């Protein structure tokens, strides 16, 4: 319980820091690119309809 | 990155000591050694008593 050499709590609140760091970082994409698909990596199907009717 | 953390935490409750445990393991063991030591010391004078005889 008690230890010095690791705390898992931390561990747990630094996964979901960077989980919700990641969504952040989808939600800024999609603030400045102005679209929800805007390139292969976010859909890649709706991403290449867009391209072929674009 | 969740399997190694989950790994490191798994090795962690495997060596990690109960430091609070150790805390009261330790004093304890302290006040069992200079009880010892001074029960010795009690110990060594028993030979001297026979000097009255003579």
């Amino acid at each position: 319980l008690n230890s010095i050499n690791t705390n898992p709590g931390a561990l747990l609140a630094l996964q979901n820091l960077n989980s919700t760091n990641t969504e952040l970082a989808a939600t800024q994409g999609r603030i400045n690119t102005g679209k929800k698909v805007a390139n292969a990596k976010d859909n890649g199907a709706i991403w290449s309809m867009a391209k072929m009717q674009s | 990155g969740k399997l190694q953390d989950s790994l490191d935490a798994g090795v962690g409750n495997l060596v990690d000591a109960d430091l609070a445990k150790e805390s009261a393991k330790l004093q304890s063991l302290q006040t069992k050694q200079q009880l010892g030591v001074q029960a010795l010391s009690i110990a060594n004078q028993t030979p001297q008593t026979i000097l009255s005889l003579f």
